[PDB]
C-alpha cells in the first residue's frame, strides 16, 4: 500500500503521484515537492543527462533528458521508455537487450505481448521459460536474471536465494 | 503470437 | 510491500510481474498464472473490447483490445496508453478527457510533463493547481477530483475528506 522508497519502489496505478511520504494521490501534496513517481509536477531526469537512469512508470525520456509522454518525449529523439520509433535488439542488433524487461522478439524488436515474449523471444520477459545452468549445460540467463535451483530464470527470493546457479544472485 | 486462451 | 489487489493496485517497478500473491519479481512464479500487473504472460484486455478498461503500467491498448508495447500495440488503431498517434483531448475533441490522468495541453494533446501539465493545461494532472470551490466562484475540478476545504484539486484524504467541497468526496 506504500509507494516509492517506503514501498520498495512500487509505483501507483494510473499515474497517481507517490508523495514524499510514500502515499499515492493527486494534487500538490502528492505531485509537488518530493513526489517520488507518477505525474510529478517536476519531471524526474533520465537518459544520458542523468547518466543512463530510466524513467518511472514507463515514461518516455526526451532528447533533453526529461520524463513524460506525448510527441515531445516519445517522438523524435526519445532516449528510452516506449518511444515512437521501433526499438531493435538481440541477434539483429549486436546482441542489445531491451530496457525495462521488455521482450526482444524472434524478429529483433522490443515489446510486450505474445508476439514478442512467445516462441522465439530472445531476452527479457520471455513466456518460453527455458531452462538454465546445470541440467541445461551451464546455460546462463538473459538479462542476468537468476537461475534458480531448478535451472529456471527469474528474480525474487526463489531465483536469487539459496541454490542460485547463475547471474544476479543474492551473495 | 499464440498462447493463453483469448476469447473471440 | 505488496502489489496488485493486495497492495491497493500498486504496480512493480520496471515491468516486473506482480504474482497472485502480491509480490514483485520475474519468472513463471510471478508472470505465469494469476499475474496481476507488469510483464504478465497473459496480456490483459482493454479498450472497447473490454468496455473501457485501461492497461496497467502505461501499456498500449491495441486495436484488438490487448495490452503490450511495440508497433502492434501502440501503432495504428492504438486505443490508449502511449499510442504513436498524438491523442486529442479537451476543447479540440469536444471536452474529452485524456486517459489515466494524463494532462490535456492547451493545444489539445495528451501527455505528461511541463508542455502538457503547465500553463493552459485543460484537464488531468495539471501542475497549475488552479483554485476551485467557494472561493473560486464554485469552479469544480476536472476529472471529478476533490475540491478540498482550501480550494485545491487533488485525490486523497486531505482533499476528499473533511470539508471536501465538490468531486469524489468521501461519504
Amino acid at each position: 500500500q506504500r509507494c516509492g522508497e517506503q514501498g520498495s519502489n512500487m509505483e501507483c496505478p494510473n499515474n497517481l503521484c507517490c508523495s514524499q511520504y510514500g502515499y499515492c494521490g493527486m494534487g500538490g501534496d502528492y505531485c509537488g515537492k518530493g513526489c517520488q513517481n507518477g505525474a510529478c509536477w517536476t519531471s524526474k531526469r533520465c537518459g544520458s543527462q542523468a547518466g543512463g537512469a530510466t524513467c518511472t512508470n514507463n515514461q518516455c525520456c526526451s532528447q533533453y533528458g526529461y520524463c513524460g509522454f506525448g510527441a515531445e518525449y516519445c517522438g523524435a529523439g526519445c532516449q528510452g521508455g516506449p518511444c515512437r520509433a521501433d526499438i531493435k535488439c538481440g541477434s539483429q542488433a549486436g546482441g542489445k537487450l531491451c530496457p525495462n524487461n521488455l521482450c526482444c522478439s524472434q524478429w529483433g524488436f522490443c515489446g510486450l505481448g505474445s508476439e514478442f515474449c512467445g516462441g522465439g523471444c530472445q531476452s527479457g520477459a520471455c513466456s518460453t521459460d527455458k531452462p538454465c545452468g546445470k541440467d541445461a549445460g551451464g546455460r546462463v540467463c538473459t538479462n542476468n536474471y537468476c537461475c534458480s535451483k531448478w535451472g529456471s530464470c527469474g528474480i525474487g527470493p526463489g531465483y536469487c536465494g539459496a541454490g542460485c546457479q547463475s547471474g544476479g544472485c543474492d551473495g | 503470437d499464440t498462447y493463453a486462451a483469448t476469447p473471440r
